[PDB]
């Protein structure tokens, strides 16, 4: 138990195992006789020692610290500070807590209803988002087959310490991991660790890549597929390889989601004017000019005025959509902030095998007629066949057909040839498969061929046969056929097919096949030789007894009919939909435990790489790989194998990293995903990473936004992700990455103009303090605007489409190019902010005005104790004319200023509705906005004439022009905007306008 | 913080120039018609 | 003012039935 650079920080390393000493070694170290078992006794003597065989979650269960957030959530404290200096107001009171009763008391529990509510968004954005040990642990089998003491007992895996041997039969999860000391015919899964499905085996002897590799060890995940082995635990539970991990890719956070932490850059410097004024007035003027409940009451103003209690609540909303938006989409989303990150994303990890490939092997090619072919390597799609002419893939077909093993399981009524059921494995199924999409059902050409006698599977010897009778009574009764190592079978036959014919092997095809052979290896398919052979019916009648493991029949001189290429493939998708990922500047890399040669003849499939590799040129030319190649690094991309990432330093990798364009490191233990992502990281980036198998767990952590994969996808590597592409098409990526960016700026258009109006809010007040000149603006009429008014319209910006080929533009850099910035703020807070505020300022004179203008006259502190005793321009404004005297700001001129900021907030609410492009030849036809901008002004009306609650609000208008005022001014605003837009384009790479562009 | 910081205040002032004539303005033609020395509306004592 | 009372708010509500009659009218697009 010591820091976080140990505890959490000790994976970037690997090996440290001994597996690779003679069993007297093991033995002794363990002191454990390998075979009668270990003692019961020692055995607890061990558990209450060690401690039980499993995973434990890590601590955490609190269901407040990040609902209680708000305690600092958005502006809460201002706001708390507020509402709590504003709860005090109604106690600073004498007479008997007059009308102040209602207000301050009220504003106080209502701002105070507004922090808490403003969490809940400032919640609802961040999920209870965990539980990935919860699979892990989950992982483990249950029971446990081990001996002891002599006989073999079966008990609960927790109870498994180390040094005790353990058998395991085909189809079980392997216990702990154990170094195997004896097996017979044993084939572990490694996927959760390699990440590849075909099955290894397990030895008890041998040696190699000292630990991971060699055949001798079983692992904590894994399982045993077929075979049976006994071995001795080496590590228990929390202390295994996948331990390790399950525990790495658990205690360690990712942290700041781009979005999420734009969503602080601003929320400060709103707050930096939050009080450089809000504290600035309580001193430079409350100098005791003015009563202590004064100051306060306009300390609370401007807090009211300054907070834009309604936005935060508004981007979680414009999240919310755009999340609820891609969903129907698939690609679900468990994170929201996520989805404005994919956009903000600089570089991609992909795990090859099941993301970028679909993991299933696929016959990609043949060599049927001395020319190549290439089949649907996808998921039933476009390519449509090789041919199905020429006979000679007629006999091909059947061969491949009869000499298999492989069948299906249930009834499989679902016309998904390709997505059945096998039994065999890859090899073998890979072909059965190929022959469904034609040349109907094997099952029936299986027994439309009787097998008679067949020749187990390459048995170290290479090649697998078997003879049939064949019911085309004419030709030969007796039909054998075999295939194996392409190289092999070539070389025992004596003549190939040709259209149908067969003319002898000799020199002339000997040629192109050899091409082919490698012509495809090439390509990294592996390739098995098929032929066959109709035994002469004088040399062998009906009945001939043939001898199964005994030489009998011919072998030799038999008809080389052709060959059959099989891999796994990219996705339908992925091919193209990574190269719109570089159409938008993204960068890719492949993080694959899988080997070079596939990672890389893979790589270049999906346009990950070019032309132009490193260790190629090597020989293409001076060869050699130091000399006149290394250096230079006339290679823009390289192929990096993880036994050498092993021995980097940090800089080491970003010199390799970020100096040439390679996309793919191979055969990579899972920390190294991370350690590789990190890295990416580490040199300021967003990087997002899509996975598969649980190799990725921790990958899919320390990434910006991690991508699982629905259905290819382990019950654990989801839980670690953000996104869950649930129709596994990696082509929603790019349908993430735009619909992401969009976001980007239908926010800043969404949040400028939800805050412009932040401007006519705060003004009042001030002049308010500089010329008492009588509360133009209420404090409860400020909470009506933000969290009342511009509600919709700021909501509503976010459904307004694009403005530009956005995915031809650079990934967003995160430390220049922000969210809010001078560029914003500059340009409606200093610009608009402004001009919206005279108007709303105008019309209070107006207000006036008709009804006891002071435009030369006014400014004077309006008391209420005296009542009557004093007036203004011939009037006697008392009892009568004071309950009235603010009957002309309360229900009215708060209410006319009220209804100009809205006012001019439409004009606002569509020059902010583009960035860039006059509205003109610019969609105007946000259905949303539009129905809402009128749910808006509308509103406006009815809270201006709302028959009641008028009382704890304002007042009837005059409607005829107690509305209008603002009206001359909402123009301006459009006419002004409108301008520079057009004028930052007639002036492309603009001056001050576009220096101050947005 | 900016190469000629001063430019961007210039082309501020100008801004609330023009900007404070037109409330002027806007505040001058108000009066034009608010009455002959000042109107009076609709309130009364009770 | 016997007039905007039972009169001034119908006014407030030629824009708003636009909310839940033309707005929820988007889908039949
Ligand atoms: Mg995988
Ligand atoms: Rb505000
Ligand atoms: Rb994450
Ligand atoms: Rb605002």
């Amino acid at each position: 138990a010591k820091k976080e650079r140990d505890m959490d920080e000790l994976k970037k390393e690997v090996s440290m195992d001994d597996h690779k000493l003679s069993l007297d070694e093991l033995h002794r170290k363990y002191g454990t006789d390998l075979s009668r078992g270990l003692t019961p006794a020692r055995a607890a003597e061990i558990l209450a020692r060690d401690g039980p065989n499993a995973l434990t979650p890590p601590p955490t269960t609190p269901e407040w610290v990040k609902f209680c957030r708000q305690l600092f959530g958005g502006f809460s404290m201002l706001l708390w500070i507020g509402a709590i200096l504003c709860f005090l107001a109604y106690g600073i009171q004498a007479a008997t807590e007059e009308e102040p009763q209602n207000d301050n008391l009220y504003l106080g529990v209502v701002l105070s209803a507004v922090v808490i509510i403003t969490g809940c968004f400032s919640y609802y954005q961040e999920a209870k988002s965990s539980k990935i040990m919860e699979s892990f642990k989950n992982m483990v089998p249950q029971q446990a087959l081990v001996i002891r003491n002599g006989e073999k007992m079966s008990i609960n895996a927790e109870e498994v310490v180390v040094g005790d041997l353990v058998e395991v039969k085909g189809g079980d999860r392997i216990p702990a991991d154990l170094r195997i000391i004896s097996a017979n015919g044993c084939k572990v899964d490694n996927s959760s660790l390699t990440g590849e499905s075909e099955p290894q085996t397990r030895s008890p002897d041998f040696t190699n890549e000292n630990p991971l590799e060699t055949r001798n060890i079983a692992f904590f995940s894994t399982n045993c597929v077929e075979g049976t082995a006994r071995g001795i635990v080496v590590y228990t539970g929390d202390r295994t390889v996948m331990g390790r991990i399950a525990t790495l890719a658990s205690g360690l956070e990712g942290g700041q989601t781009p979005i999420a932490a734009e969503i602080e850059h601003f929320i400060h410097i709103i707050t930096g004017v939050a009080v450089f004024l809000g504290v600035s007035f309580f001193i430079l003027s409350l100098i005791l000019e003015y009563t202590w409940l004064e100051a306060v009451i306009f300390l609370i103003g401007i807090i009211v005025a300054n907070v834009p209690e309604g936005l935060l609540a508004t981007v979680t909303v414009c999240l919310t959509l755009t999340a609820k938006r891609m969903a129907r989409k698939n690609c679900l989303v468990k994170n929201l902030e996520a989805v404005e990150t994919l956009g903000s994303t600089s570089t991609i990890c992909s795990d090859k095998t099941g993301t970028l490939t679909q993991n299933r092997m696929t016959v990609a090619h043949m060599w049927s007629d001395n020319q190549i072919h290439e089949a649907d390597t996808t998921e039933n799609q476009s390519g449509v066949s090789f041919d199905k002419t020429s006979a000679t893939w007629l006999a091909l077909s059947r061969i491949a057909g009869l000499c298999n093993r492989a069948v299906f399981q249930a009834n499989q009524e679902n016309l998904p040839i390709l997505k059945r059921a096998v039994a065999g494995d890859a090899s073998e199924s890979a072909l059965l498969k190929c022959i469904e999409l034609c040349c109907g059902s094997v099952k029936e050409m299986r027994e439309r061929y009787t097998k008679i006698v067949e020749i187990p599977f390459n048995s170290t010897n290479k090649y697998q046969l078997s003879i049939h009778k064949n019911p085309n009574t004419a030709e030969p009764r007796h039909l054998l056929v075999m295939k194996g190592a392409p190289e092999r079978i070539l070389d025992r036959c004596s003549s190939i097919l040709i259209h149908g014919k067969e003319q002898p092997l000799d020199e002339e095809l000997k040629d192109a096949f050899q091409n082919a052979y490698l012509e495809l290896g090439g390509l990294g398919e592996r390739v098995l030789g098929f032929c066959h052979l109709f035994l002469p019916d004088e040399q062998f009648p009906e009945g001939f007894q043939f001898d199964t493991d005994d030489v009998n029949f011919p072998l030799d001189n038999l008809c080389f009919v052709g060959l059959i290429s099989m891999i796994d493939p990219p996705r339908a998708a992925v091919p193209d939909a990574v190269g719109k990922c570089r159409s938008a500047g993204i960068k890719v890399i492949m993080v694959t435990g899988d080997h070079p040669i596939t990672a890389k003849a893979i790589a270049k499939g999906v346009g990950i790489i070019s032309e132009g590799n490193e260790t190629v040129e090597d020989i293409a030319a001076r060869l050699n790989i130091p000399v006149s190649q290394v250096n230079p690094r006339d290679a823009k991309a390289c192929v990096v194998h993880g036994s050498d990432l092993k021995d980097m330093t940090s800089e080491q990798l970003d010199d390799i990293l970020k100096y040439h364009t390679e996309i793919v490191f191979a055969r990579t233990s899972p920390q190294q995903k991370l350690i590789i992502v990190e890295g990416c990281q580490r040199q300021g980036a967003i990087v997002a990473v899509t996975g598969d198998g649980v190799n990725d767990s921790p990958a899919s952590k320390k990434a910006d936004i991690g991508v699982a994969m629905g259905i290819a996808g382990s019950d654990v590597s989801k839980q670690a992700a953000d996104m869950i592409l649930l129709d596994d098409n990696f082509a929603s990526i790019v349908t993430g990455v735009e619909e992401g960016r969009l976001i980007f700026d239908n926010l800043k258009k969404s949040i400028a103009y939800t805050l412009t109006s932040n401007i006519p809010e705060i003004t009042p007040f001030l002049i308010f303090i500089i010329a008492n000149i009588p509360l133009p603006l209420g404090t409860v009429t400020i909470l009506c605007i933000d969290l009342g008014t511009d509600m919709v319209p700021a909501i509503s910006l976010a459904y307004e489409q694009a403005e530009s080929d956005i995915m031809k533009r650079q990934p967003r850099n995160p430390k220049t190019d922000k969210l809010v910035n001078e560029q914003l703020i500059s340009m409606a807070y200093g610009q608009i902010g402004m001009i919206q505020a005279l108007g709303g300022f105008f019309t209070y004179f107006v207000i006036l005005a008709e009804n006891g203008f002071l435009p030369i006259h006014l400014l004077g502190l309006r008391v209420n104790w005296d009542d009557r005793w004093i007036n203004d321009v011939e009037d006697s404004y008392g009892q009568q004319w004071t309950y009235e005297q603010r009957k002309i700001v309360e229900f009215t001129c708060h209410t006319p200023f009220f209804v100009t900021i809205v006012v001019v907030q439409w004009a606002d609410l569509v020059i902010c509705k583009t960035r860039r492009n006059s509205v003109f030849q610019q969609g105007m036809k946000n259905k949303i906005l539009i129905f809402g901008l009128f749910e808006e002004t509308a509103l406006a009306a009815f809270l201006s004439y709302c028959p009641g609650m008028g009382v704890a609000l304002r007042m009837y208008p005059l409607k005829p022009t107690w509305w209008f005022c603002a009206f001359p001014y909402s123009l301006l605003i459009f006419v002004y905007d409108e301008v520079r837009k057009l004028i930052i384009r007639r002036r492309p790479g603009g001056w001050v306008e576009k220096e101050t562009y947005y | 913080t900016g190469g000629s910081w001063f430019k961007i205040l210039l082309f501020y002032v100008i801004f609330y120039g023009c900007l404070a004539g037109i409330f002027i303005g806007t505040i001058q033609v108000m009066l034009l018609t608010i009455s002959e020395f000042k109107p009076t509306y609709q309130d009364r004592v009770a | 003012y016997e007039t905007v009372r039972n009169g001034g708010l119908i006014f407030a509500a030629l824009a708003f039935i636009v909310g839940l009659i033309i707005i929820l009218s988007k889908r039949l697009r």
